[PDB]
RNA sequence: UUCAAUUAUUUUUUUUGCUGAGGAAUUUUAAAAUUAUUUGAAUUUUUCUUCUUAUAAUUUAAGUUGUUUCUAUACAGUACUU
RNA sequence: UUCUCAAACUCCCAAUAGGUAAAAAGGGCGAAAUAACUCAAUUUGUAUUUCACUCAUAUUAAAUAAAAUAACUCCAAGUGGGCCAUUUUUGGUAAGCAGAACUGGCGAUGAGGGAUGCUCCUAACGCUUGGAUAAGGUGCCUAAAUAUUCGCUCAUGAGAUCCC
RNA sequence: GAAAAAAUUUUUUUUUAGAAUCUUUUUAUGAGUAGAAAAUCGUGGGGUUUGUGUUGAAGCGAAAUACGUGAGUUUUCGUGGA
């Protein structure tokens, strides 16, 4: 409780480090807008459209896009219900957010594999894999590759 | 009537578990095959005490050439294990001063 | 009507002769796999190689700790993993997910790879499957392939060797026949069990958490 | 003497035993927040289609019902 | 001792019976919970859990949505689960052949006049025990009285609902947090 | 332990004894549960006294039936026998307490000609 | 089965190596000899071993072989010597100590026992290294000295312990503790 | 005089303890099992060898039955109930 | 160069805990439509719509799930003094002291053990019979071994099991 | 919609269900103060019904091979006199 806005300055707000004024012209103009996935991230130069401390490295659906303001609905925990809300942030606090682009790449890799397997007409599974448990295997040691271990004395 | 649907039926009235190994009957309704199972069991057993009597002295003497064979290869097996041991042994001891 | 009967009575004919072929290919299946495993491991170990034995893909899961005090990640992990009875043993399908939630549960738990012969075993004597419905589930003791028939018939792994089959090789359809199954509420563990706590690899006795091959001399007790 | 201070014990369980609730209004976010101007440009498109829509509906209707 | 949730309870919630003492209501359940566990039909099981429904929730259907509702139907067998009332508000011309839970005595004399069908739920299970070729209407809930008074807070901001208010006098409530110019608004 | 008869299993010998009523005088013998106050008895400290439960219930076959195979009925006028008597395999009379004597009698003799036992028969000469 | 009794816990040989990868494709292979009263806590001591010895965890590695090891005559003595590391109450102590047994499970045994009894040390706490078959000249020991003498002989050192069916609660005359 | 031990898949056996819900007017039925028959195959080749062709029975199917005692040749007794 | 440092200092920097993600009311690639937005560019983009063609799914778009016992709406109750344990922890010499964090208990709940005991351990309970065990024990009190096996130990106040 | 037994083919004896908040059947489950619910039980009066009364009611005391998980119900013996 005593509660304003910025409290953990020297927690969250704290600046990368050496990383001052970067505001170059690649990090404007991504644009996937109303769909888009974003992760709302601390700038230490601007101070004008910054979020409060609970939105810091959260991700949320952009749903209002302005000149340069984002709403994004992120989710919250308050006490017995996460509850959506809609959070004001500014396009330097935006960042594109990467889960899309895993689905993404998956999908195109699995619609090749599909396309792949309808021209053969073949019957298979385009399904991720499970990391399953290793089969059997073989390798031929001399006896120069292996080596003695056995617990060492105090030294 | 005609547009009503047939009698269903309810369940089986609860039975004894009939569980037993030894169930013969239930087992076989169970799995169908086991009879098979116990036709290659009494096949095995049937030939008795006399007639393994006699073969196992066909068993010694053609178990007895194979395993003198791979023993002496595993001999050296181990004695590869026993030197390693020894190696590291060795090494260790001439290391430590 | 007659009819109808009668090809009932001949479904259940080519079912059964079905059934006891399937039988007869899966027994010498896995004794020439096993036979196999001895072949290669004896080639390389006296002709100067590694034959390395594949890993074991199934696992008996058995709890052996109580219901009282909790911790809250292990009370959804026991949930999930189906183990809501104190004696329950389940058979897992190892993976990466399916270990990393065993290791969270471990001190709670044994566990271990079941024998084709106790696997057999245990489900002759424990077997129940749920008959009823989707969530409306009825605990009934299998004592004929019918039931199972029923449920496991669209699967093709109806009748009850066919099921012990994808238990033994960890086969195409492991999942929906183990969940049709109950997980298996055992006996007390006879003579030599002893020290609740802790876990196996500790010098001092108790079961607790992996016991490899190990498993199936307790399961044989407490069946 | 003195009242209690901080504790919050008991409540992550109470949230638990009710569970978490999450929300489910989904599909088509709406009404006074939409973007000015755009989405009036929008109703006014909406109203274009709707008005093409009617006058085919209108037609067709009409013609096979009498 | 076993570790299940509600004590491993299924436990089914609204109404477990009709309970009304009503005898012609209690052989009509009677009818229509044998007519669906026989036919196994969909529509006959709806119809069962409509008549077992609480009586208030059944609602009147508007002779005026009745006919809105069936005019894409040439079969004129509707079946309402509720009570047909009549229009007061457009000619209402065009007959049908309805079942109804209950009807208002203007209401059925004009579907009479008109050449329609006012069909009793025992000339309906005779006559259609499958419900093929019919149509099944439901009055609108709408929000009645009580709806309209609940619904998660009136006097919270961005909601719409009535509170208690006899507002039928003229110094009744719409000041200090109805009102932006005293104090706030709703 | 329990009392069983044939089929008839009767799993309740001694009826219970309300709390502290052999202590005190006021308090009624007959069996109450201390269902409406805290109580530490309820609270089940082990051969403090046992407490009755749905468990110990009758069952369904034999539910209300006597060592006689037969349900008491209890008859307070003659005309009362015409619907029981088709039953009188499966009922057993009890005549009322209240019953003058040369309708006692009348009932009684009645009754024996209709083939049932009458269970207090023996009584009131 | 047999008629056998008394004492067990066993020896085994285990090898293993560090999982393939792109960046080594010829893993190193590690060998070790364990005692231990089964195979699985024989792989979790090799384990313990490997974790302590290399940067390889169970996660990151492969079992080559695990086969348990019989000794070669079962009834000759051989004089066994092992090196042990163990930990007191305050730190860490070396010892290299000296067992005349037929079995180096047995020599194992009896310095368990002698671990736990002379110092009281859990077996959680000794870490084996190195049992080997030690000549009967080198030998430090005088305990195992004596032994290894020309000649040896008692009269017999022990009381009576029979079976109990005759361990009966009352006697008839006072007994003798051994006949001379 | 021996032919280990431990796993693996199996097959039994000596005594013996406890238990018996139920009662099948269109599912205690059907198949299985086993026996005596009958016909065609099989294969480790068989006195508990396998399948299927036909026929009968039975039970290991398809939740205890039987026999002999006793109470007692009573009318409430010291037994029996409580 | 060198010694020691800070949890109210930070080059670097964990584990644990936490967030987003895993396709059919949707997504693909296309055409056509609609506009008072956009852009020279009323198909330049946008968004929307109508038509298409078509994405795995016999089981699956990674597992696992007595996953609907879930949702949702209503009406009303009791409660608003808490207390105990491990681990982390602040004040105070310390406290069975004051104050927390996470979880589990007790409270409101017990059976068996811990001689004994509100919280420790085992384990949560319809009524009964039989079984096999848990914690825990097995000289006698007091139910099971005066068990086996290797050590150590003599004490003119030996020593004897977490919480204790 | 017929099952058995007793007799001496033909007589006798036992049983012979349809109440839809009911009946048959299966499987799962059973902690509990504050607190909420349901099913019961008992007391005074009333309408209604069909019974109990002076060859003795209510009441009461002692009880009952009694019934019900239980609250309680019912009954026997003794008192009692409406």
């Amino acid at each position: 409780k005593s509660r304003g806005k910025r409290s953990g300055t020297r927690y969250k707000f704290s600046k990368k480090f050496r990383k001052h004024g970067e505001c170059t012209a690649n990090k404007y103009l991504e644009k996937l807008n109303y769909g888009d996935y974003v992760d709302i991230v601390c700038d230490s130069t601007q101070q004008k459209g910054m979020p409060f401390n609970y939105y810091h490295g959260k991700t949320g659906k952009i749903f209002h896009i302005t000149k340069r303001g984002v709403g994004v609905l992120v989710n919250k925990r308050v006490k017995h219900r996460i509850e959506q809300k809609k959070v004001c942030v500014r396009i330097e606090h935006v960042r594109k957010s990467r889960c899309n682009e895993d689905f993404l790449l998956r999908k195109i890799k699995n619609a090749e594999l599909i396309k792949e397997a309808k021209l053969k007409n073949e019957h298979i599974n385009i399904k991720r894999k499970t990391e399953g448990p290793k089969p059997a295997a073989m390798i031929k040691v001399p006896p120069s590759k292996i080596i003695t271990i056995e617990p060492l004395p105090f030294y | 009537q005609a547009s009503l649907l047939a009698k269903k039926k309810p369940c089986k009235k609860r039975l004894q578990n009939k569980n037993s190994l030894t169930n013969f009957a239930v087992r076989c309704r169970l799995n169908p095959a086991y009879k098979l199972l116990r036709s290659l069991a009494v096949l095995r057993m049937r030939k008795s005490i006399l007639e393994k009597s006699k073969n196992k002295k066909e068993k010694r003497v053609q178990k007895q050439i194979q395993k003198k064979e791979l023993q002496k290869i595993n001999h050296d097996y181990y004695k590869g294990v026993a030197k390693a041991v020894k190696k590291k042994k060795k090494r260790e001891e001439k290391k430590a001063k | 009507a007659a009819k109808k009967i009668k090809t009932l009575k001949l479904i259940n004919k080519k079912k059964r002769n079905d059934l006891r072929q399937r039988t007869l290919r899966y027994e010498e299946e896995y004794e020439s796999e096993r036979k196999k495993i001895i072949e290669l491991k004896r080639e390389a170990r006296k002709n100067n190689c590694f034959y390395r034995e594949a890993e074991k893909k199934v696992v008996f899961v058995i709890r052996l700790k109580g219901v009282n005090k909790l911790p809250p990640k292990v009370r959804s992990v026991f949930r999930l993993l189906r183990l809501l009875q104190v004696h329950n043993g389940v058979f897992v399908k190892v993976n990466k997910a399916t270990k990393e939630m065993l290791k969270i549960v471990e001190p709670y738990v044994t566990y271990g790879y079941p024998t084709l012969s106790t696997v057999r075993k245990l489900l002759y004597k424990r077997g129940y499957v749920r008959v009823g419905k989707v969530r409306r589930y009825a605990r009934k003791k299998i004592q004929d392939n019918a039931d199972i028939s029923k449920h496991l018939g669209k699967y093709n792994v109806h009748g009850i060797e066919d099921m012990v089959y994808q238990l033994y090789t960890c086969g195409p359809v492991f999942k929906k026949v183990n969940n049709f199954l109950w997980a298996f509420k055992l006996k007390p563990p006879r003579k030599g069990f002893k020290a609740k706590r802790h876990a196996f690899n500790e010098p001092r006795p108790g079961d607790w958490g992996n016991r490899e091959a190990h498993i199936n001399e307790l399961i044989n007790r407490m069946i | 003497a003195k009242s209690k201070n901080h504790t919050n014990h008991n409540q992550n369980r109470k949230a638990h035993k009710n569970g978490i609730k999450k929300p489910k209004k989904h599909k088509f976010m709406s009404r006074k927040g939409l973007d000015p101007n755009f989405f009036r440009n929008q109703k006014y498109c909406l109203k274009g289609i709707q008005k093409k829509k009617k006058e085919l509906k209108l037609k067709a209707k009409q013609e096979k019902n009498n | 001792g076993i570790a299940l949730k509600n004590v491993g309870r299924i436990k089914k919630h609204g109404r477990k019976h009709l309970v009304s003492k009503n005898p012609y209501l209690r052989l009509l359940v009677k009818l229509y919970n044998f007519l669906a566990r026989r036919t196994n039909a969909n529509f006959n099981k709806i119809i069962a859990k409509r008549l077992i429904m609480p009586k208030r929730y059944r609602p009147p259907l508007s002779l005026s949505k009745l006919q809105y509702h069936m005019a894409n139907h040439p079969n004129d067998i509707a079946v309402v689960v509720g009570s047909i009332t009549d229009d007061k508000r457009l000619f209402s011309l065009k007959q049908l052949k309805v079942c109804a839970l209950r009807f208002t005595e203007t209401a059925r004399k004009r579907i009479e006049d008109a050449g329609g069908e006012c069909l009793t739920f025992d000339q309906l299970a005779l006559k259609y025990p499958t419900g093929k070729k019919c149509v099944l209407l439901r009055g609108p809930t709408k929000a009645r009285t009580a709806e309209k008074h609940f619904g998660k807070a009136p006097g919270k901001p961005k909601s719409k609902a009535r509170p208690y208010v006899r507002s039928k006098g003229r110094k009744f409530e719409k000041a200090r947090g109805r009102r932006k110019s005293r104090a706030y608004k709703k | 332990a329990v009392k069983k008869v044939g089929k008839i299993i009767k799993k309740r010998t001694k009826k219970f004894t309300r709390f502290q009523s052999n202590r005190f005088m006021r308090v009624k013998p007959a069996w109450r549960k201390p269902r409406g106050i805290d109580c530490r008895v309820r609270r089940r400290y082990k051969g403090t006294n046992l407490m009755p439960s749905i468990g110990y219930g009758s069952n369904k076959k034999t539910k209300f039936l006597l060592p006689n195979n037969k349900y008491k009925y209890v008859v307070k006028n003659v005309k009362e026998m015409e619907p029981l008597i088709m039953n009188h395999t499966k009922y057993c009379v009890q005549i009322a307490h209240n019953v003058s004597s040369k309708k006692r009698k009348q009932i009684i003799e009645r009754a024996k000609q209709m083939n049932v036992s009458v269970i207090n028969a023996k009584a009131r000469l | 089965i047999d008629n056998s009794l008394n004492t067990n816990i066993h020896q085994y040989h285990i090898v293993g190596r560090a999982i393939p990868t792109a960046k080594d494709k010829n893993p190193n292979v590690y060998r070790m000899c364990i005692f231990a009263k089964n195979d699985t806590n024989a792989k979790s001591r090799f384990w313990y071993f490997m974790k302590k010895i290399n940067k390889l965890k169970k996660s990151n590695g492969e079992l080559l072989a695990c086969e348990q090891i019989k000794e070669r005559f079962p009834l000759r003595v051989k004089n066994y010597g092992v090196l042990l590391r163990y930990d007191s109450r305050t730190g860490t102590h070396n010892m290299y100590k000296e067992f005349r047994d037929t079995t180096k499970e047995g020599a194992i045994a009896q310095l368990y026992s002698e671990m736990a009894g002379r110092h009281r040390a859990r077996a959680s706490s000794i870490n084996i290294i190195r049992i080997s078959e030690i000549s009967s000249s080198l030998v430090r020991r005088p305990h195992i000295k004596q032994l290894l003498k020309r000649r040896l002989r008692f009269p017999a050192l022990h009381l009576p312990t029979l079976q109990k069916e005759y361990r009966k609660k009352f006697a008839s005359k006072r007994p003798s503790t051994y006949r001379m």
